[PDB]
């Protein structure tokens, strides 16, 4: 069995539990707060009723407990218009919506001789301010830097019936990317939307479509949305209770054709001249060949160094070009030591030596493929 | 709990008007305050104070007095010792030990002591200072600074300028207080909790009018960023300011010397603007790990941090308090060691090699090649 | 996209009640309709959009009125070269129901052909005609250095 007790507004004791508690009203208002702590408990509360003991009828009347007020939510996205990988953010425009039922903010026409009353280019905190009347201001989680705003407006119906619209260009951060596996990686595009007030005054409580969350454009973009997802949570707030929170993710991918063309098979075409070269018996000419090849290689190394971000630590794509360019120095080594070994007049090694590389290096290659497969996507 | 503040009493004799409260004076007195009957309560306070080679003068304030009372101190380690108003217009001066009685409506006092480490005993309506006998009693003579609790942590590190010597940083600040000045009465709002949104601090102080303890980043370059600033205050006189922040940070300490093989120091101070004997830091609060984790890859690695609280010289003199976290960094190893060196050696071992051969035309040829392979890796 | 520049900003009034608004702007608009995918070869449409901020009931574009050339001339060339031009009201559905007025103009725009074909085409070609040549000789080890020499040359002429 736990404590129960009843306080005022301001935390004055009035009653304290014997579990069954009574009181009985002397000011000209009274606000009253219930107190239970301490597993779960059935709670009876009732007014003018004595007979909670044997109620009998369902639960009658009003609710006795203040209820918090139901917003709809909804948001749609745009256009992507930049990722910053080294510092970790993007940025995006969409639009929002909320939807609301008040009660006190409503008002009679025949002192207007209007429908609709609307506020314009102001946030929801400056309205609130200016009317003392409280709403439900928001803010996006983790902004960078101002908010540009267009179309910003509320408006509301004699019954109480108010909605906020906005069209909103933003910088998110999102510390949550990862790019270990570039360019085959994965990444989401999280939007946070949270309420500035406790849960007990405003909650989300519906999510509405009213557009296609993801928009279609013409042409082509750098990054390719695969599926998304919104959902509704709740967080710690600042001074306890709790805010709600509405999430909007974004699955993507990038453009792989353009990775693989631009770069692999131009570096497999590279490796293959290498690796031909030792079929010939002339070993000089052999040597030149290597020699010439290792500086294409470094050539087109620095000629695709565009399409390698600097973040500080290695990519797949860094380890790849590494063991290529190691072995293709190592040919030139090797064709050294057989021009050598040719010059001295031992030309059967030489031949021997040609044989073991050219059956070696592509089993290097395919098991250092299979290893970083192994060791990345697994 | 109990409660503190002042009030108004309205006491009437046969004066049925005094139940509404606006009951104006009126008629002969009849009632007189009690205490006056007898002896007033004594409060003694003792300190230890010590005159440095550069700190030889010292001066500390009292709290108010009432007209009637009487004030004693005196000193034994001989420095000088005298007495002056706020204002600082001399009252008494000592013979040491040094004695006062006040005339005036309101009377707030300085201690002035000026020349080594020295025992300082000051009493109000206690004429016994030299045979106190009882441990120090009642209230605190002279006046307390109010005690601030402090804590940061950093969410993410999102830029390092190697020219401009400069980073910048994103993370959470918290403040808090007790100030009894601040306190209300709920049945005046019917609520728990007062709160000022979108603010600074000296905002905020400029609008209620009272004395608060404002901050500021010692090394701030151009303006800061900021979201979630509020501020929230109890009926009791608790406050609590917290807020978001993207600030850029001068770092003149850097050297790049031993590169890549750096190691660096990435340090944020808080600094408060006001002086010591009004606010000062006096805890460190981890409301979240000081330095926390995130996805993926980062080009600087923590190793390890520190928080700290110091005393710095401040201007008009006096001093502030400084709150201090560092972060001891270094870069990633493996990237710069495969990225350069084994390519570097690969080359230089081409270069070693051809020297076998005794047909030394190709040897020159070679090496011609090897230079401008050399020349064509490093601009890469 | 952000703020706007705006200069010579005024309102002035008759008795009458004839009222006029006159602004020069340098603004920054988005454009997701872009397709670069025939580059450079592509062509492509720069759209202004002015909507009303108020309901169709209350105030509507009528007339169009041309007091200036709409695409004016300059000195010297420029890197898109505008080949037509159209201006059209239509309307648009607006928050809190109703609809609200639109201008739009609409500037169809091209590339400037031969800076590409000459600084690009012309030398790929001569490029390819190297390594096409190569192919009469009958010293295969000429044939060969030529060969590994003009690929090269071919990947320094693309990284230029
Ligand atoms: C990892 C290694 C890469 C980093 C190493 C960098 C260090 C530089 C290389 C050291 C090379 C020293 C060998 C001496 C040399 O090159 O030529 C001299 C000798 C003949 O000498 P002499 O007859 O004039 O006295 O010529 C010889 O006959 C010596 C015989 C050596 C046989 C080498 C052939 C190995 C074939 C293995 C199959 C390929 C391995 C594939 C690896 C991915
Ligand atoms: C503008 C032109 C640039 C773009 C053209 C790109 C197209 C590629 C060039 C086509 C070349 C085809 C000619 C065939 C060739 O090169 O060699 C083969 C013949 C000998 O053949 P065979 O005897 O083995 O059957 O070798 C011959 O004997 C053929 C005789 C051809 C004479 C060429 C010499 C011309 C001298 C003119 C003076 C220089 C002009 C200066 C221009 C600025
Ligand atoms: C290394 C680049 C790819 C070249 C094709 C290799 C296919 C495997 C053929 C092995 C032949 C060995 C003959 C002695
Ligand atoms: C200079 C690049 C490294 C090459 C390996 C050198 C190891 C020392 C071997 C010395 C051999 C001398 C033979 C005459
Ligand atoms: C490939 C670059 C263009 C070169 C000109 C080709 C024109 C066609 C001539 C075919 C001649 C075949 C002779 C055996
Ligand atoms: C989903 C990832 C597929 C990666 C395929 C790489 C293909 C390389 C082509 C080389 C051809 C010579
Ligand atoms: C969706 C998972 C894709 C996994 C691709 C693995 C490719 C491994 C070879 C990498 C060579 C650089
Ligand atoms: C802590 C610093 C270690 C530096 C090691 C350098 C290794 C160079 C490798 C060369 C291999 C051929
Ligand atoms: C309208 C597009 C015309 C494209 C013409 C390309 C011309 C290539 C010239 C090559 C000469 C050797
Ligand atoms: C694009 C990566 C190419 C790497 C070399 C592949 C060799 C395969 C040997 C069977
Ligand atoms: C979507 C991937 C296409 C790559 C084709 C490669 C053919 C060698
Ligand atoms: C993981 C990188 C290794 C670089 C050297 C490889 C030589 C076969
Ligand atoms: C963390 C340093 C790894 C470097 C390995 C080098 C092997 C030749
Ligand atoms: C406007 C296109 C001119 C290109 C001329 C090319 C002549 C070989
Ligand atoms: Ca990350
Ligand atoms: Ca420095
Ligand atoms: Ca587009």
């Amino acid at each position: 069995l736990p404590r129960l007790r009843l306080t005022d507004s301001g935390g004055k004791p009035l009653a304290f539990g014997l579990v069954e508690l009574n009181y009985t009203c002397d000011q000209d208002i009274c606000e009253l707060v219930v107190h239970v702590d301490g597993a779960v408990y059935r709670l009876l509360v009732g007014i003018n009723a004595p007979n909670l003991r044997e109620s009998g009828q369902t639960p009658v009347g009003s609710s006795v407990f203040l209820e918090s007020d139901l917003v709809t939510v909804g948001l749609a996205v745009d256009q992507i218009v930049g990722v910053d990988q080294r510092s970790e953010n993007f940025s995006v425009v969409g639009t929002l919506k909320l939807s609301w039922h008040d009660p006190k903010l409503g008002f009679s026409p025949d002192q207007c001789g209007c429908t609709v009353k609307s506020f314009e280019d102001a946030s929801i905190r400056a309205v609130a301010g200016e009317i003392n009347l409280p709403l439900p201001s928001f803010s996006f989680y983790n902004q960078q830097g101002n908010r540009w705003s267009q179309n910003q407006v509320i408006f509301v119906t004699p019954d109480g019936r108010a909605s906020y619209f906005e069209r909103f260009t933003v910088t998110l951060q999102a510390p949550d990317f990862d790019f270990l596996a570039y360019p085959f990686d994965r990444q989401k595009f999280s939007i946070k939307v949270d309420l500035a007030v406790p849960t007990n005054m405003f909650i989300f409580n519906e999510i509405e479509r009213f557009q296609q969350v993801v928009g279609d454009q013409l042409g082509e973009e750098e990054w390719v949305v695969t599926s998304y997802s919104q959902e509704i949570t709740e967080v710690p707030f600042e001074r306890g209770s709790t805010n709600s929170r509405f999430t909007t993710t974004l699955l993507v991918k990038r453009n792989l054709e353009y990775y693989i063309l631009r770069i692999f098979v131009p570096l497999f075409l590279i490796i293959s001249v290498s690796w031909v070269i030792f079929f010939l018996k002339d070993y000089g000419r052999q040597l030149e060949v290597a020699s010439g090849n290792l500086l294409v290689f470094v050539a087109f190394n620095f000629t695709i160094s565009g399409d390698l971000p600097r973040l500080g630590y290695l990519t797949v794509l860094d380890r790849f070009m590494i063991v290529s360019f190691c072995l293709t120095a190592i040919v030139v080594l090797i064709s050294v030591c057989q021009k050598r070994l040719g010059a001295v007049g031992k030309q059967a090694v030489a031949a021997q030596i040609d044989t073991w590389v050219l059956v070696i290096y592509p089993l290097v290659y395919s098991l250092y493929i299979i290893w970083v497969y192994l060791r990345f996507f697994t | 709990t109990y409660t503190t503040g002042s009030f108004q009493l309205i006491l009437g004799l046969n004066a049925p008007q005094v139940i509404s409260g606006e009951g104006e004076p009126e008629g002969e007195v009849f009632a007189s305050l009690a205490s006056l009957e007898i002896k007033p309560e004594a409060h003694v306070q003792e300190l230890e104070i010590r005159l440095d080679k550069d700190t030889r003068y010292l001066t500390q304030h009292t709290r108010n007095l009432q007209p009637g009372d009487t004030f004693h101190a005196l000193v034994e380690p001989l420095p000088r010792l005298r007495l002056t108003d706020s204002g600082g217009k001399p009252l008494a001066f000592g013979l040491v030990e040094l004695n006062y009685t006040c005339d005036q409506d309101i009377c707030e006092l300085v201690v002035h002591v000026d020349g080594a480490v020295y025992r300082l005993l000051v009493g109000i309506n206690a004429p016994n200072l030299r045979e106190s006998g009882q441990t120090p009693v009642g209230s605190s003579v002279f006046l307390e600074s109010d005690l601030v609790t402090v804590g940061l942590a950093v969410d993410q590190i999102v830029g390092v300028d190697q020219r401009s010597e400069n980073f910048s940083v994103v993370g959470t600040l918290k403040l808090s207080w007790h100030d009894p000045k601040l306190g209300f009465s709920p049945d005046q709002c019917g609520c728990t909790v007062k709160s000022f949104e979108d603010a600074s601090i000296r905002a905020v102080a400029g609008e209620i009018n009272l004395p608060l303890p404002s901050f500021s980043f010692y090394n701030q370059q151009g303006n800061r960023w900021s979201q979630n600033q509020v501020i929230f205050v109890t009926p009791d006189g608790r406050a609590s300011y917290f807020e978001r922040f993207t600030v850029t940070l001068q770092a003149p300490d850097f050297d790049f010397l031993a590169y890549p093989f750096d190691r660096q120091k990435f340090s944020i101070k808080v600094d408060l603007a006001v002086p010591t004997n009004m606010f000062i830091f006096n805890e460190i609060e981890r409301f979240q790990q000081v330095v926390g984790d995130q996805l993926g890859e980062e080009e600087w690695v923590v190793t390890s941090y520190s928080q700290e609280i110091t005393e710095v010289p401040f201007e008009r003199g006096s001093t502030n308090s400084r709150f201090t976290t560092t972060l001891l960094v270094k870069r990633n190893l493996e990237y710069y060691i495969l990225r350069i060196f084994v390519p570097l050696f690969l080359i230089i071992s081409v270069s070693w090699v051809i020297f076998f051969l005794k047909d030394y035309g190709r040897q020159l040829e070679v090496a011609s090649g090897n230079l401008l392979v050399f020349v064509a890796f490093n601009f890469t």
